[PDB]
């Protein structure tokens, strides 16, 4: 999340900030910095695990067309979930 | 579209055109700017069988050129004369 | 001394007896697909990518493994070279996974390359 | 006669076929100066002779430009002066000679 | 009709070149190597001409890489080593050449794969 | 002998052949082949008319495939290719047009593989689809109609 450096410049999704003595922030004086605040890394982790009954699973991201390639996932492993590489969408398969 | 008679007139007569049957502002004869989605068609190409791409690989097909003469009978010229060109029958004279 | 005469497209290359068609090949000039041969690896003859045409016989050889034979004409464009070519590159994407845009091989890969080429 | 040969600047011909016999004649004299086995004293007499059929066989001026298929009668006259233009210059050229240099190895290579 | 013109070939004062980038540039005359992610061998055909690395720094705004070397992304593609070594003579660079690279013939047998009696029988196929 | 529908005349490799063919034809290495089969190993498989041969073959497919060794391409990809559309084609789930992408397929692993497994895989199918297109063509039909 949005975490604020001790000099109080906001800490951006790719871990950026100038730190005390960096003479650029001189830039931000009487304006602002601009960060996105809908972190990706968060949002994804909000999505629930998907529970499949079988070893493969297939994703597109969702929409068809308008979605990424068609990729499938392999669940065989148990001590973890299958993660497409495209859109971090977790599946699990179901005993 | 909105003038009334009298202006209609006026104009009309002024450029000695009917004007309001072929008015360069466009009203609703004009399409929706929402359409139905299309569904385009495929080309020649997409089909399960006898399409191997080497039958059907312009590229490959192109050649160096040919040498007619290296440094290593009736006369001829670069293509037959231009055929004359004729008149338009639609309107010779404009 | 002992070489022997083969011919790739007709072109006539002397080599030394035990030279495989692949070989053979690159003494022209000419790289024949592949993906399983290493010059530096034992043959192994699996992926199936080199076979090519030997004039006036039936089936295709592996280029990588097949010793070259004295009088050989190797056709490594013909019709049913590049047929064979074709199908084996199908079967090598037919389970391939969608990936280029997230696999660091992408633009550095043999299968992307000789998948455009062949 | 025709009014106008269309094209600006070209102006019309009151004697098209007396001219061409004396344009065609001078070009021909002029060739007998190159070296009889001149591929261009050759091929130049060849086609010259042809037009020269033509204007004599063909009196019509209409009928003319069908056969000699070179456009207007006065396009036709302004290439004779061509022709003749060119023979004087190639007898000074020479270009019947053997060829003057072949290039480098591999000027003409390309890809390189 | 032709001259004699009896000296090498000296075209630096004529081509435009700052003075700067004609006596301190090293060209290297080279074949480029085969990129080892592949067994693709037709980049490996040419020789090519390139200059020395200069200083690539950060742009104080953006972060991008500056340069203030004209000669950067300068290359130069030549069918033989000796064009490309008269290419540079007559425009004044030093230039270094190295030898061309081509792969040993190697004596591969499918059958050394089933020794009955040597090291190269495989274990696995 | 009328309910005979078709033979494998030499083992799950050889192509079937059906009962016309079967009327006359010597079991030997050469009069097999010019019935566009084999000998084999002289296993004669005989099924009747209550046979579904699409299935039949299917299995057979579905055989090779538990049983290539994956060693090379052609097999190891071309031979569960073709399994999952001969499945298909039990069901009819399928166009008339993957009849002869099916034939491609197999045209394609004959003669490009290691060893005659392959070969012996794609045999089955060209048989299959060289004498029995109708068989094929008709199921695939009967689900379209059952599928609107
Ligand atoms: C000094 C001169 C000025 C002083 C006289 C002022 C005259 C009155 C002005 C009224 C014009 C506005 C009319 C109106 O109601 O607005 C319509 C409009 C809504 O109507 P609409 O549906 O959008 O379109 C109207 C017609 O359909 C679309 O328009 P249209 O093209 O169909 O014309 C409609 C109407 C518009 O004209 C008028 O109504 C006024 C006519 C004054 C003519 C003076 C010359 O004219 C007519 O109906 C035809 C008769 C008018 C006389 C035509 C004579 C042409 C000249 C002779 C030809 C040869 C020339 C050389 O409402 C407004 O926008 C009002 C805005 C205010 C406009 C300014 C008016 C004040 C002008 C200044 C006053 C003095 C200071
Ligand atoms: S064709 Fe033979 S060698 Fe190749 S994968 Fe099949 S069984 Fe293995
Ligand atoms: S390169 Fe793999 S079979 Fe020859
Ligand atoms: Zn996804």
């Amino acid at each position: 999340g949005v975490r604020t450096s001790p000099t109080g410049e906001k800490v951006t999704h790719t871990g950026q900030v100038y730190d005390d003595g960096d003479y650029r922030k001189v830039r931000f004086v009487g304006r602002q910095k601009e960060v996105n605040e809908n972190f990706a890394i968060d949002l994804i982790a909000e999505q629930p695990v998907s529970q499949v009954g079988s070893r493969v699973i297939s994703c597109d991201g969702g929409g068809g067309a308008l979605g990424h390639p068609r990729v499938y996932i392999n669940l065989d492993k148990e001590t973890k979930t299958g993660t497409c590489g495209y859109c971090g969408l977790q599946f699990r398969q179901q005993h | 579209a909105s003038a009334t008679r009298f202006i209609q007139w006026l104009r009309n007569w002024a450029s000695g055109r009917d004007l309001q049957a072929k008015l360069q502002l466009r009203y609703q004869e004009i399409s929706k700017r929402t359409q139905p989605p299309p569904k385009l068609p495929v080309g020649p190409s997409h089909k399960l069988s006898n399409n191997y791409y080497c039958t059907r690989d312009g590229r490959r097909e192109a050649m160096p050129p040919s040498i007619v003469m290296s440094s290593q009978k009736k006369a001829v010229s670069p293509a037959p004369p231009i055929k004359r060109w004729e008149l338009s029958q639609d309107e010779p004279y404009l | 001394s002992n070489l022997i005469e083969v011919f790739v497209d007709g072109q006539s290359v002397m080599v030394e007896p035990g030279t495989t068609v692949l070989q053979a090949c690159e003494k022209v000039g000419m790289q024949i697909p592949r993906f399983c041969y290493h010059e530096r690896l034992s043959v192994a003859g699996n992926c199936r990518m080199c076979l090519v045409e030997i004039e006036k016989a039936p089936k295709v050889v592996a280029a990588c493994a097949m010793p070259v034979m004295k009088g050989w004409n190797i056709l490594t464009n013909s019709e049913k070279t590049k047929k064979a070519r074709e199908g084996v590159m199908e079967f090598l994407l037919a389970n391939h996974p969608l990936d280029c845009p997230i696999c660091d091989q992408g633009g550095e890969c043999d299968l992307q390359d000789q998948s455009m080429m062949f | 006669l025709k009014k106008t040969t269309g094209l600006v600047g070209l102006a019309v011909c009151e004697t098209p076929h007396e001219r061409l016999k004396i344009l065609y004649t001078k070009i021909l004299d002029v060739l007998g100066h190159i070296p009889k086995n001149a591929a261009y004293r050759k091929y130049t007499e060849q086609i010259t002779n042809e037009k020269l059929s033509m204007v004599k066989a063909e009196p019509d001026v209409k009928k003319l430009e069908e056969r000699l298929q070179g456009g207007q009668i006065e396009e036709v006259i302004l290439q004779a002066e061509n022709e003749l233009s060119l023979a004087r210059k190639m007898i000074q050229w020479k270009p019947w000679e053997p060829l003057v240099e072949e290039p480098p190895a591999s000027q003409w290579k390309w890809p390189i | 009709q032709l001259i004699t013109v009896d000296e090498k070939l000296d075209i630096t004062t004529i081509t435009g070149v700052p003075e700067e980038h004609i006596k301190t540039r090293k060209a290297r005359i080279f074949v480029p190597a085969r990129n080892n992610m592949q067994s693709g061998v037709n980049n490996t055909k040419k020789w090519k001409m390139e200059f020395d690395t200069r200083e690539r720094w950060e742009n104080p705004l953006m972060g991008w890489a500056s340069t203030a070397d004209p000669l950067s992304n300068l290359v130069l593609t030549f069918s033989t080593k000796e064009d490309a070594v008269a290419f540079a003579e007559k425009n004044g660079w030093s230039y270094d050449v190295e030898e061309r690279k081509v792969p040993k013939p190697k004596s591969k047998s499918y059958g050394a794969n089933f020794s009955w009696n040597k090291r190269t029988r495989v274990s696995t196929k | 002998w009328d309910n005979l529908l078709a033979v494998i005349p030499g083992g799950s490799s050889t192509p079937l052949i059906p009962k016309s063919v079967c009327e006359t034809v010597l079991m030997d290495f050469d009069a097999l082949i010019q019935a566009q089969t084999g000998l084999g190993t002289a296993a004669v498989i005989v099924m009747d008319r209550s046979t579904d041969i699409v299935k039949a073959i299917a299995r057979l497919i579905e055989f090779y495939k538990h049983e290539s060794c994956g060693q090379c391409t052609p097999c190891r990809e071309g031979v569960d290719w073709m399994n999952k559309v001969m499945a298909r084609f039990v069901r009819g789930d399928a166009r008339p047009a993957e009849i002869d992408s099916l034939w491609e397929i197999s045209k394609q692993i004959e003669g490009h593989t290691i060893c005659a497994l392959g070969d012996g895989a794609a045999w089955p199918v060209q048989g299959l689809i060289r004498h029995f297109r109708p068989e094929l063509e008709e199921r695939m039909q009967q689900f379209a109609q059952q599928h609107q």
